[PDB]
């Protein structure tokens, strides 16, 4: 613990993506809005536009 | 190695397996019968249960019992 910031430990994490033929597992979330009824809207329901 | 995993005479079970751009697409029905030695003649269709992004290939299968 006596260390200078140089030899001090650090924690890395290195985080890889994989993009291929096969289908995607992993997705950033998507979030979603309240909903409007009986007026005329722009919507979304997953992904139908 | 492991991967990807997942969790969900009398009667006619009837299943449909196909494998379309990397997702495997299960179907099924359940009905009573009342013939033993062929499908019974009528008619209904299969509801799909899972659509699952496994990506494998497949070419050969069999039944386990
Ligand atoms: C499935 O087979 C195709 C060739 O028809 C190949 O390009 C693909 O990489 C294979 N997928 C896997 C997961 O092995």
């Amino acid at each position: 613990p006596t260390y200078g910031v140089g030899y001090q430990p650090y924690r890395v994490v290195v985080l890889s993506f994989e993009l291929l033929h096969a289908p995607a597992t992993v997705c950033g979330p998507k979030k979603s809005t309240n909903l409007v009824k009986n007026k005329c809207v722009n919507f979304n329901f997953n992904g139908l536009t | 190695n492991c991967t990807f995993e997942y969790v969900s005479f009398k009667n006619l079970r009837e299943f449909v397996f196909k494998n379309i751009d990397g997702y495997f697409k299960i179907y099924s029905k359940h009905t009573p019968i009342n013939l033993v030695r062929d499908l019974p003649q009528g008619f209904s269709a299969l509801e799909p249960l899972v659509d699952l992004p496994i990506g494998i290939n497949i070419t050969r299968f069999q039944t386990l019992l």
